[PDB]
């Protein structure tokens, strides 16, 4: 059974002007001595509260004056327009009262908008009290990616004050939890310690129950007479209880301490043939190739990023309309470490294909990526806030280049073509002219090691390597890399274990590829076999493959079923 | 991979035969395949498109009579699309379609079976006209479950088949058309077009032999079939397809027995002969005549590769059937049936003794072909020896395998 | 302003609907004869313009939870109701009426709006002076003038309907004193009030003195008074004087109904400027000139023409796009009002008319037909396409005619009658001589058969049933000629021209006679007034006013 939309809304406007124009008024609502002459009706198709007031027999239903109270005058206002003409104009501020009054008046829909808008909406600043807001209002689905995103950004950060302030059951959940990212056991001992600390006895009761989640290898040392110190006088029910009470809860490591520097690739060559590409990594301290979700709707021609916070992001890219069928979509993904899945964010302004992404400051600056506009602004280079989920233009680049490469090194964005580099400067938003190459050399990338910019490889490639440093501002090589002669040796910078290392593979005439990283030696110049990638593993990746430096955790992902 | 040149196709018949989204890909694989002749072909395309509201097919076939037009500006030394079609058309188009939407849906909250499986197939005739081939596809399908009927089953097979004939889904063509001969205990003449649905689907599937099967037994009674394929077409496939595969005698009882491909070859006469020729070891002018339909039927629909595959298997069973009745045969005048030269009917018999099923000799002395008809029991006697020493050989080996069991011998 | 409605407009409905339907949260209630019906005050006022008084007018109404709402129809308010709550309208072709005058019991602009289109393209046949009163009583003035023109075509058509006698004086006066008669005669018009005032009593009487002095003073001196003798009431002086009064004054002046000269519809001409590709003229017979006609779509080609008995002119098919369009011809406003498109879209359909019902005899229809060979009809009372018995075979560039109420279309060389009544076609002559691209004519009981590729002239009985020959057209030699054969004045004659190399086209009609079997030279129209027309035109016969039309321009 369909529904004629013209009439539909001719209904819906010929209403809104009925409600600024008052004349259908038989109940009003009192508020804070606010008049709201509206219906028992409209406020029917909004909410399921007013069926409790209206549609009952009460004193209220034969009431034409109702005091409505614990309520706001602008969430109310907002409500009702909602309920009557359908603009749900949500801003960044109001959502907090909205989901109240929502929650009061039990609307449906509108909790519906604005949970989702607080799944959009979560992040660092309002983790704790967007999970502090799910504890009060049941909002189970929002109370469970709270739980996560808090989670990973509290063990981040665990310096907010809203934190203080948090229920019993909800802190017993966060830290009994096995979804805590850390680098050690000891931050969270500190930070349970500290929220313990923050206040009266009142704390008393509930450590009792605290440390019965967190694991005994801190139960017996410090931060035991601490506690002692801060103990109530003469109370002889906790100190001797503590005693003798760290003989159970089965000492176990958490899984935060499972990230290993690994190597991820993405657009890998599929080992089955019904799919275009695959995304794999490669564990230089396992020595095993565990598999990796596949780019959100196959996105390819993407570029990655990781954040100092160890975080992946991915923008630009296309997709296949629905041979050779592509269409450039601007859409923005970001990676969950635990849950092996691509969460959308925020799109791009622009298309790109084949984007630089680079973070500096929290900002992840995507320069160039063969934009869609082609003006003579052809390099719409934009950044990424990390705070607000929004992207900000910036100083364009000079010069238009193509199949170029950039990396950050002192706080300043150094990107890189064939034979130009030029400098942002994000404090004033401003591009200064460096050094210039003598070797013209592209498809090429770059890794940032240190104050240092080694571009490796250049044009298939080669093993011409230029070091620039940054306080000399001059390009000087060092040396060339050995390899197999009558060959096309991929290459690609990485750094990993504080040092300069390559993945560099080499295919021979009518032989396969063979995988194998070297380590560079910074001070005597030299390429250094570090490890051999045996065949075994590892099988064939393709050639518009790329690698980054990243963390990620052995237990959460699962090993690539794939004969050797 | 394909495309060439040739001038004397008839435009305005090919044009008027089929009718329908068939038409429409006639009209763009003969504009794409014909060049001297694209500019026609796509006016016409583009005149006909415009009908039945089509919306991105339309856009592809203005954008290539545009360059067509632009290309014409430039030899000798773009029409404008009406912006306006885009606006009308849809307007119309989403009006009417909602509005048929609307009675269908509302009849599914009345929940009758046959209403909605009518009101399924309008929407996917609707989608159809439209350009919307998924659309068709669902519709058909959501109809496809609320049957009741055999008429009702064999309505939705025609559909599928029609459906996923453009879709070049052939397999489901080819399942419809299983599902609605066989189930219904196998004047109104509905497993002709089955059957000419089926060879149709076979033959654009790279099938010969049952594609000229299923091709025979269509009756012309059928007459009117312009949404899949026309009359002299299937004429001209069943020919070409029996002429490749069925031999002789084979070829002589289909066409009489089936009496609707004598009918069909009154159609297309230059099959008729050639059929004949064939028959009668006319080769040299059922090759020319074959070379003439060769280039007259280079840019159809379905048959470009196909045919190509089917002329050399009819040049191969040509020769075949030419040279059996003869034990000692002159090249000379073997090369006079046809326009080959002396050296190309050599190069061609002999890829047919290395190939086979000929078993000559070519005497290149006095060019003469010998037929080879060797005694059984020289070849017997040589191959049983050969399978004697290799017996002993592998006597020997398994003899061997013994001797390292027993005495326990391997790499340790 | 931001107005977005995506996925939440419809959503919004959706509650509303759902939280009406289960008599949630009311607050009013329609008394209608004893029928409640809790609903919305809020959509109450929404549909109705005058409910936003009933329920803001600081009255006692305000306060009044029952409210007991009289004069309305409980079945009108319902659907008024989930026509307001679902958008929905779903007007059938009954209670329109009804329907109507309970939207104006609210004086809006919407359902009131719908009602009005609808009620102005539903005039078929014989609601017109039904829905003429009806607009009389409630104010439509649009529809009150399609429906004043439409009354009086169809009632100088008819002039025996009921609903005609039960009309208010007023609207009475204005029909009748138009100049917008379509009346041949002006004796029809006079009987027609004549019965008309017979009807009733002296209330009617009272009326006659007004109504009496509304015609032309030529039928007011007739036998007229000599009935009112006898029809008047005893010891009446007074009427009789005012009645004698009624013979010198009033401005006796020509009406417009009388000016039916029969004329010819051209199709498909060789337009002036160009920037136009084709035009539509017309010839007259008798007055030797050239009229114009207005393209119905300005911009589509390569349509049908056909003309009912009642002198009706349609326009069906057409491409270059083919729509299924339909459209007819105003006979005093020169434009062209569309009606009840077909369901597939025909290239040159052949249309026939025959018990009222035009047929629609092939035309590319769509083609890809099981059976290409199909044809379809259209009622003309009920307006809308009946699907009927399909066509034997399928033909091309063929010609259909009505002969003794039944349906005959040609093709290269056979013929089929189809059987109204039955529904099916029936086996007729064959043709020895194998033409295309020619037409027919259906004069009298005769099928002429004229052209096809030349001058064959081939003529056929409907009650003999065999086609023989009478003559050649004389005409030059190397040339082309484009035949045309036409009913002209009650006989048959035809309208050919003939074109030569480094030759001007010659228009010229001849007379033909049925026992001389020779054309003879009728009249040959002069190039001053007629100018080319081309090679895809088609000719109709018709009647046609000189005053509506426009002569077109062109240089001798």
């Amino acid at each position: 059974r369909q529904i004629n939309t013209e009439y539909a809304v001719s209904l819906l406007e010929q209403l809104k002007l009925f409600y600024e124009q008052q004349l259908f008024t038989d109940i009003v609502l009192i508020v804070e001595g606010t008049e709201f002459p509206c219906h028992k009706m409209v406020l029917a198709t909004c909410s399921s509260y007013f069926r409790a007031m209206f549609m009952s027999g009460l004193s209220e239903s034969k009431q034409t004056h109702v005091h409505l109270r614990n309520v706001d005058a602008a969430t109310l206002q907002i409500i009702i327009t909602y309920a009557y003409t359908g603009n749900l104009a949500m801003n960044d501020s109001t959502v907090e009262q909205l989901y109240e009054t929502a929650c009061f008046l039990q609307v449906e829909d509108v909790l519906q908008r604005c949970r989702e808008y607080l799944i959009k909406k979560i992040n660092a600043e309002n983790c704790v009290r967007l999970l502090s807001f799910a504890d009060l209002f049941s909002c189970e689905e929002l109370k469970q990616s709270a739980k996560r995103m808090v989670e990973h950004k509290f063990t981040a950060v665990y310096h907010q004050d809203a934190f203080m302030q948090l229920s019993h059951d909800l802190l017993i959940d966060i830290l009994s939890s096995d979804n805590l990212n850390v680098e050690k056991e000891e931050t969270v001992r500190e930070a349970a310690m500290l929220w313990l600390e923050y206040n009266t006895e009142s704390r008393s009761q509930y450590l009792s129950s605290v440390l019965s989640q967190i694991r005994i290898d801190a139960l017996s040392e410090v931060t035991q007479r601490a506690w002692f110190q801060g103990l109530p006088p003469n109370d002889k029910s906790v100190v001797v209880q503590g005693l003798y009470k760290d003989m159970p809860k089965f000492f176990k490591p958490r899984l935060g301490m499972t990230k290993e520097e690994m190597m991820i690739f993405i657009e890998a060559s599929s080992e089955n043939p019904c799919s275009l590409y695959s995304s794999v990594c490669y564990s230089p301290q396992a020595e095993k190739v565990y598999k990796l979700c596949s780019p959100p709707a196959d996105l390819h021609k993407v570029g990655t990023v990781v954040t100092p916070d160890n975080d992946i992001y991915i923008a630009g890219g296309q997709v296949p309309l629905k041979q050779t069928a592509f269409r450039t979509v601007n859409c923005f993904y970001w990676f969950d470490a635990q849950q092996n899945t691509w969460f959308p964010k925020t799109p791009m302004l622009f298309v790109r294909i084949k984007p630089s992404l680079v973070c500096c400051e929290g900002y992840i600056y995507a320069i160039g990526g063969d934009s869609v506009g082609g003006e003579l602004n052809r390099r719409t280079v934009e950044r990424y806030d990390t705070e607000k989920d929004e992207w900000t233009m910036v100083s364009p680049l000079p010069c238009a280049w193509q199949w170029s490469a950039a990396v950050v090194v002192h706080d300043c964005i150094y990107v890189m073509t064939l034979n130009l580099m030029y400098c942002y400067f994000p404090r004033s938003d401003s591009w200064v002219e460096m050094a210039m190459r003598q070797t013209s050399r592209s498809f090429a990338s770059a890794a940032a090691f240190g104050d240092k910019i080694f571009y490796i490889g250049g044009l298939g490639s080669s093993v011409t390597v230029e070091i620039y440093d940054v306080n000399k501002n001059e390009w000087k090589m060092a040396a060339n890399i050995p390899a197999k002669r009558y060959s096309d040796p991929c290459v690609r910078a990485v750094v990993i274990s504080n040092s300069l290392c390559v993945f560099m593979r080499e295919t021979h005439l009518n032989e396969r590829a063979k995988y194998v990283t070297y380590q560079y030696d910074l001070e005597l110049d030299r390429w250094s076999l570090r490890q051999h990638i045996s065949e075994r593993v590892l099988w064939d990746l393709g050639r518009d493959f790329r690698c980054t430096v990243g963390k990620l955790y052995p237990s959460c992902l699962e090993e690539s079923p794939w004969k050797p | 991979n394909y495309v060439v040149e040739n001038p004397s196709l008839d435009l305005e018949q090919y044009a008027a035969s089929y009718s329908g989204l068939m038409r429409i890909e006639r009209l763009q694989f003969i504009a794409d395949h014909c060049p001297t002749l694209r500019v026609e072909a796509l006016k016409m395309a583009l005149s006909f498109v415009q009908r039945t509201f089509n919306v991105d097919m339309y856009e592809e076939i203005h954008r290539k009579l545009s360059e067509a037009t632009r290309e014409l500006q430039n030899a000798p030394d773009p029409p404008a699309l009406d912006t306006a079609w885009v606006e009308a058309t849809r307007k119309k188009a989403l009006l009417k379609l909602e509005k048929l939407d609307t009675d269908l849906k509302n009849y599914k909250g009345n929940s009758i079976k046959e209403s909605i499986r009518r009101g399924h197939d309008d929407l996917g005739d609707h989608y159809l006209d439209c350009g919307d081939l998924s659309n068709a596809l669902k519709c058909y399908s959501r109809a496809r479950d609320y049957c009741t009927s055999a008429k009702h089953v064999i309505n939705m097979c025609l559909n599928v088949i029609k459906v996923s004939v453009y879709l070049q889904n052939w397999s489901h063509v080819l399942s419809y058309v299983s599902k609605a001969e066989s189930t219904p205990e196998i004047t109104q003449a509905i497993l002709t077009k089955l059957k000419c649905a089926a060879g149709l689907a076979e033959l654009a599937a790279r099938k010969y032999k049952q594609a000229a099967k299923c091709l025979l037994l269509a009756s012309f009674d059928h007459c009117d079939f312009p949404e899949l394929l026309s009359p002299s077409n299937v004429a001209i496939y069943g020919g070409l397809c029996a002429l490749a595969t069925f031999d002789r005698q084979e070829l002589q009882r289909n066409v009489i027995s089936s009496s609707s491909f004598k009918l069909f070859l009154e159609l297309e006469p230059q099959v008729r002969d050639i059929i004949f020729k064939f028959y009668e070891s006319k080769y040299a002018s059922c090759l020319k005549m074959l070379d003439e339909m060769k280039d007259n039927l280079l840019l159809d629909m379905y048959l470009a590769p196909h045919v190509r595959t089917l002329y050399t298997q009819i040049r191969n069973r040509a020769l075949i059937q030419y040279f059996s009745p003869y034990v000692s045969a002159d090249m000379h005048r073997m090369a006079a049936a046809f326009n080959t030269t002396v050296a190309a009917l050599e190069d061609e018999l002999t890829q047919l003794i290395l190939e086979g099923l000929i078993s000559a000799r070519v005497d290149s002395h006095s060019k003469i072909l010998y037929a080879r008809d060797v005694d059984q029991r020289s070849t017997t006697f040589e191959k049983s020896l050969l399978m004697g020493k290799e017996f002993q050989r592998r006597a020997k080996a398994m003899m061997l395998r013994a001797a390292v069991l027993r005495n326990q011998i391997h790499v340790k």
